[PDB]
């Protein structure tokens, strides 16, 4: 199993049960700036400092909640003159996947370093379904 | 690899 492409002969397929899937990256908006996480704090909020040289504290937002992923060492994007300055609400989470595409961003140069990256998509991915085709291992046991 | 024509290519499925 190698080759992650969409159009071939793999997978095959053609219902169209509601179609409710696409990319959508997001990059930076105006009046907003990007920023870059370097320690956590309780929940509702996070401690980080603008590639520019500004730490400061950037509140998770509210609505973003149910899908806003925030690490120690991500990019990100947080709105500005919402606090007076200083401080900036991450408005969206910018993904460590995206940060290929960061270049894009208009934030960090080609020169920049990404942390995490995890084997495509987010990782973890705790708690498992079927787990079918093995049982007795078979070929390998002790490796 | 050995037996098959000449030289065959791409005979590992993954």
């Amino acid at each position: 199993p190698k080759n992650k492409g969409k159009g071939g002969k793999n997978r095959r397929r053609g219902k169209n049960e509601n179609e409710s899937e696409k990319r959508e990256l997001v990059f930076k908006e105006d009046g907003q700036e990007y920023a870059q996480v370097i320690k956590m704090l309780g929940n509702g909020r996070l401690e980080a400092m603008c590639f520019d040289g500004v730490k400061r504290l950037c509140h998770i937002r509210g609505k973003l909640r149910k899908k806003v992923w925030i690490n120690t060492s991500d990019i990100i994007l947080v709105g500005l003159r919402d606090y007076q300055d200083n401080k900036a609400d991450v408005i969206l989470k910018y993904n460590a996947d995206e940060a290929r595409s960061l270049k894009a961003y208009g934030e960090l140069p080609e020169h920049a370093k990404i942390n995490e990256t995890d084997t495509f998509g987010p990782g973890d991915d705790d708690e498992i379904q079927f787990d079918d085709i093995g049982d007795d291992d078979e070929d390998i046991d002790d490796i | 690899m050995r037996g098959s024509h000449h030289h065959h290519h791409h005979t590992d499925p993954m």
